[PDB]
């Protein structure tokens, strides 16, 4: 209420990381080079979607635990309302107390964004049958971003590194069953008075 | 986890038989005058002890200790000097993301020329800053049948490109590189040519390939694209 | 008498969405995308200024300690006692600050692209709905101009507070999904004789 | 969906490795001092690729023992949705259960890429007709993965550790044919919850 | 004059003075001998390098039945129809060139860039569905424009 | 900001004057200097001789050692395996590189042989005797200039060292 939490997230990638650029015009563009290229600022700088990252870490651990928290991720499917998760991240009719930012870079995409050449090889004949070059972010890449905290409660702080916790096991963005978007998240966070900026 | 109390907490691990300050079992660390007699109770006298009497107990026997990522020396002759066995070493802690390894000058040095090596060859003289004369459509001919059979392929003309694109004197160097023949070999780095020929007949289409690219490097950058991007669709 | 400017350069540092409050033009548009984004038809970008000004105010300003009319309520009434509604307006006399609406520099071909956003199950990971949504994308300048006649001496300081409140919450729509992030740089200019 | 299947993965090598370098950038930075690069993280680390070398064992086993397994491999094949290869790797509907993360090294590439000097030799003349250079993995390095299988079904390691053996027995990438790629792959197999972190 | 572009923030402390080994670019101006970093080298090398190079006739009933099999053992899909009305909406001459393109048989591979045919036909029937394909998107070139949607918008209802 | 290093080498990139570079930024009390590997190895030098205390090259000019260095390429005297173990030694400091052409040029007392390759054509033995004497004394030169010059001298014979 008169206070907000602030939880400063620090990224690197310990993997190559491919998240899809969405732009029709950019991605459109780049298709005259790479068939799948990167989702960049036009400051030029990765940006990744941190929010639903989160929202589905915490549905599948804590509807793992048993809690009744809905699932807001099928086709039609609509938030409840009154689960952790729709309070955290936000249901139809209650907006959400995370402002989970998007997970900006800090470096530009010529020092983090390499055109990379996958394959599908043949498995009879041992021989390339398809290539296709894709721009994918190198290891070491830093990325931060801020999750701020509406109406703090106890729990989370801890759900949302729980949830972190969750990404550094999986992954975030595209890929990430063939190796991609292995990640490791270190956490600051500050609970900082809503009246900051007043004076 | 066995622990037993006494009048002292005797948990008894398999990694050690610890004690924080007398069982009659074996104890491996004591976790600790009237302080010599209780050490002198214990059967089995500790590994070490970790607690003026540092010095008395060593003398006893007895070893003492004193209150991240693995740190591995690379860099060793070392010398009594002021009693602890010692050496000067200046070097360089180098921070892995598993690993903290201490090397020493010689592994700087290494990557020095490593590093410089890349620095020095990175700009080629004039880069994106004499030439022989043919007709546009016999640069076409000479290019179709040079593609045709493998001489100038799809690599050659992409690097043809880039180098181009780099100015006209990168791209004679490119050339003059390309069908430079090694005195030591008599080879030159064209692709060989496919199909059934002489090595007269082969020399000549590789003097072809240097004058028709020779002669392209005098046209127009949106004309020499246009010329080849009828062959090398990407560039 | 000497009436406040305070011009108010906007850019753009995560994209931005604010959707599109003419119904002939969206149903024109939905076509294209599920999302348009608010444009006018000078094809430039405008951006409600005033309620986010005013809620940044409201926010901040409750949990400082200074009472306020909680607008954007479920009855959303406001006073005509507190500083927001002597600033940001009351429902008797107007407010004492003209928010312009926050029109963009640049065209709609320049800052404006149609994205693909998603929604994935959590046991397939696969994309269970698709659509199409209008952003701004990323260092676009806009501009607006605040007007607060009969000048108190809290009022630009007011003004620039609320707009940090906007920098880290975020101008627009779907906020909590990082939409909406940018930087604000701020001009003033007293008005004396004509 | 109350489980998860870590199988931590430890492949040394018994065999000179290879793997060509993917990102042009420093491919090309490499290809002025060596023809063939081994590819290479940003944190100066060695990465195979390993979902395509296991769903390629997994495919030509399973098409080998007769099961209703197709062929991802040729040129834009749609994967079917109903193999054992398409419920632990994927298909265009749902994703792999299985996140293979790529065999990183625990070393770095000045202790285990080498330089070293290959030959094309004359079969008549018996001399050396053509030289290149290309970089590879020595020997017993120390190469790590986790497999993660969310919705564990019971015959998945078991799979995983079929696809382990041919995966010996073939090699893991690179130039397969002379001799290179040969490994061996340690199991540390566990199933752990996944409200392992929500405390 | 110099000045240092390279961020001067992370600096060791060896024998008692302040230094940093960096691999950079020493770059002249009018009065100002500047030491730019590598980034900025990759700004130069890309902004020069971009600057660069900146600087036949068949059945509509039968073609109904054509689209339909091609759509059906998925040769045709959406995003074919979506480029093929994209370059219709562009002219004549460059929808010719689109299914020129896709139709192209690379020798070096033998791959044409359709979408392969699923189901059990062997070499020569994927090859006539490709030449059949190859034949209705070119048969569907001479139409008119009102026409060509019309037959379109029954498979991809986007476009 | 005070530059210790001799600003040439420098290409034209495009409307751009530069030279590639590695040195080190040693922050000091206000020079902010940009100094060499040649004062860090003599730092390194200060420092390994300290701690453990608590415990004459002749000038020939460039265009004849290019001369000279073509020369002895065309008769396989300095062979490119010469020219790249020289640019090892040469990156490792002068003094390593003096011992490497001492090391190469000198006469085995027993022997009477010279660690050179033999000159390719009809020479006498005091022709072949000057010609190693050449190659000793153009090499020698070349220790003095610096690793720029020395690297665009001897990549016009070797072009991978
Ligand atoms: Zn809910
Ligand atoms: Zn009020
Ligand atoms: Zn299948």
């Amino acid at each position: 209420a008169k206070t907000m939490k602030k939880i400063y997230v620090t990224m690197k990638t310990l993997s190559p990381l491919y998240t899809g650029e969405v732009r029709r015009e950019d991605k459109e563009a780049a298709q005259k080079r790479v068939n799948f290229p990167v989702r960049k600022t036009a400051t030029n700088k990765v940006l990744i979607p941190f929010k639903g990252a989160l929202r589905s870490a915490l549905e599948i651990m804590l509807k793992a635990k048993g809690e009744n928290v809905c699932d807001t991720g099928e086709s039609r499917a609509r938030p409840c309302g009154r689960c952790v998760t729709c309070s955290l991240f936000g249901s139809m009719g209650r907006a959400g107390r995370a402002s989970v930012d998007f997970l900006i870079s800090n470096d530009t995409k010529e020092q983090i964004v390499r055109e990379s050449t996958h394959l599908r090889i043949e498995r009879q004949t041992k021989s390339a049958s398809d290539t296709f070059k894709g721009e994918e972010v190198i290891e070491g890449a830093t990325f931060t971003a801020t999750i701020t905290i509406s109406n703090p409660q106890e729990k989370d702080l801890s759900l949302i590194q729980s949830a972190l916790k969750f990404i550094e096991e999986n992954g975030i963005g595209g890929w990430l069953n063939k190796g991609y978007g292995r990640v490791s998240f270190e956490v600051k966070s500050e609970d900082v008075a809503t009246d900051r900026f007043l004076k | 986890t066995k622990i037993t109390f006494y009048n002292s907490v005797f948990i008894e691990t398999h990694n050690g038989n610890y004690l924080f300050s007398m069982p009659d079992g074996n104890v491996d660390y004591l976790i600790l005058d009237e302080l010599i007699d209780y050490i002198e109770r214990l059967k089995y006298t500790p590994y070490k002890v970790f607690l003026i009497l540092a010095k008395r107990i060593i003398s006893k026997k007895i070893r003492v200790e004193l209150p991240k990522k693995v740190v591995l020396n690379i860099n060793d002759n070392m010398c009594n000097f002021a009693s602890y066995r010692l050496m000067p070493f200046s070097g360089f802690i180098v921070e892995k993301d598993d690993r903290i390894e201490i090397n020493d000058k010689n592994w700087f040095d290494m990557i020095w020329n490593e590093e410089y090596n890349k620095m020095r060859s990175q700009i080629v003289a004039e880069d994106f800053s004499a030439l022989p004369d043919m007709s546009h459509d016999k640069i076409i001919e000479n290019i179709e049948y040079l593609f045709n059979i493998k001489i100038l392929s799809k690599n050659r003309i992409k690097e043809f490109w880039e180098e181009f694109c780099k100015g006209q004197k990168a791209a004679i160097k490119y050339i003059t590189q390309v069908h430079r023949k090694n005195p030591n070999t008599g080879r030159r780095n064209w692709n060989p040519p496919e199909g059934d020929f002489t090595d007269n007949e082969i020399e000549k289409l590789y003097e072809t390939a240097y004058n028709t690219l020779l002669s392209l490097i005098k046209y127009d950058k949106n004309k020499v694209y246009n010329i080849l991007i009828n062959f090398n669709p990407k560039l």
